[PDB]
């Protein structure tokens, strides 16, 4: 079982990201997939999530009209595209498996399965790579 | 007389049970009232009887059934049907003791238990509160038998409080919350019975408050934050709406929706 995520870099503010989750080991088709966010010095975030269910999908306020979230049955896999990035979106992201969405907040289910992060960084100037 | 919504614990699934939860949804409410994307049951006041109730058969691989009615006001049992005997929870009123009347009327052989279905009445006649009573498809097997069994003398009050505790969790909850149904649905896919932590315990506890915090928001900001636990038991606070959009899924009518 394993949760890889790729897409994550830097980025200029109002630029475009699409993050991508890619399954192996078992299939995403039968969970809910919710994008978190970690950013410094703040609590971890509940962002995005899509539901094993007719394709519902949830988001935070915060980001709702910039982000949208989708998945690809066929490849396993789980995109969030990030538009009108801000510097308030700089952050790791992160994906996890859950039974159904709850954009975590009542904590990591014992059997959910989190994805290691990338990092997001919104900003003009240049950066540690 | 009533819409009916079948389900067998034998050889249940994922898919089997949330398919069941959705056309229990479908049946409680019209869709026509729904506020911050949660739908919103109908109103109790002067809903006519025809749309009052709806009826849940469950089904276990002993072929034991029995029909579980729900009120569709609140989504709760009201009371159920074994063979051609029906039993059904102290109503609250003369009003709702007519409606009752309206249920299983092919039925004679019926009696109306001198208690109440709320769960302060029932973890007492159990003898256990809901953080010790394990939920599950073999719970719910267990629970269907248990209610069965009352109709032949074979069950004691004990065990038919604590059966129904199992339904009214399995049923009801998972049909208001979705965080609940997918409780339950972790149980099923991983093949395991366990009681229902902090979480579900205080979710529960909290709906009729949920409901009226929703529907008194104002711009999407509760009056008064309404306090929840993780599921380690952790204490948090909820002040908005859209955080709660993917847990709660019906709503008990407080209100009439904005002009
Ligand atoms: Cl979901
Ligand atoms: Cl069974
Ligand atoms: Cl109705
Ligand atoms: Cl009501
Ligand atoms: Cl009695
Ligand atoms: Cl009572
Ligand atoms: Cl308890
Ligand atoms: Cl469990």
């Amino acid at each position: 079982v394993q949760l890889a995520e790729t897409g994550g870099g830097l980025v200029q503010p109002g630029g475009s990201l699409r993050l991508s989750c890619a399954a192996s080991g078992f299939t995403l088709d039968d969970y809910a997939i919710g994008w978190f966010r970690q950013a410094p010095g703040k609590e971890r975030e509940g962002v995005s999530c899509i539901s094993s269910s007719d394709g519902r999908t949830y988001y935070a306020d915060s980001v709702k009209g910039r982000f949208t979230i989708s998945r690809d049955n066929a490849k396993n896999t789980v995109y969030l595209q990030m538009n009108s990035l801000k510097s308030e979106d700089t952050a790791v992201y992160y994906c996890a498996t859950e039974e159904v969405c709850t954009l975590g907040i009542f904590g990591h289910g014992p059997d959910d399965y989190w994805g290691q992060g990338t990092q997001v960084t919104v900003s003009s100037e240049p950066k540690t790579p | 007389q009533y819409p009916i919504i079948n389900f067998t614990t034998a050889g249940a699934t994922v898919q089997s049970y949330t398919n069941f939860i959705r056309a229990v949804r479908g049946r409680l409410t019209t869709g026509a009232d729904v506020r911050h994307e949660i739908p919103v049951l109908p109103n109790r006041v002067g809903l006519p009887i025809n749309q009052r109730f709806i009826l849940v058969e469950l089904s276990n691989h002993a072929e034991l059934s029995v029909t579980l009615a729900l009120d569709v006001t609140n989504a709760y049992v009201v009371g159920y049907r074994a063979g051609n005997s029906a039993y059904f929870f102290h109503p609250d009123n003369q009003e709702d003791a007519e409606a009752i009347t309206h249920l299983f009327t092919d039925v004679q052989n019926r009696y109306t238990f001198a208690f109440g279905g709320n769960y302060d009445r029932l973890e007492q006649l159990a003898g256990n509160l809901r953080e010790n009573i394990e939920l599950g498809n073999g719970p719910l097997e267990e629970a269907i038998s248990a209610l069965y069994y009352y109709s032949t003398g074979g069950t004691q009050l004990p065990t038919l409080a604590r059966s129904f505790i199992i339904c009214i969790q399995m049923i009801s909850e998972a049909a208001r919350f979705q965080y609940i149904e997918g409780e339950m649905r972790t149980r099923i896919r991983y093949n395991r019975r366990s009681a229902p932590d902090p979480s579900v315990i205080t979710l529960e506890n909290s709906w009729g408050r949920l409901s009226t915090a929703i529907q008194e928001s104002n711009q999407g900001a509760f009056a008064s934050p309404i306090q929840l636990q993780r599921r380690n038991g952790s204490k948090f606070s909820v002040y908005d709406v859209s955080i709660l959009i993917p847990i709660i899924a019906l709503m008990v009518y407080r209100c009439a929706p904005p002009p």
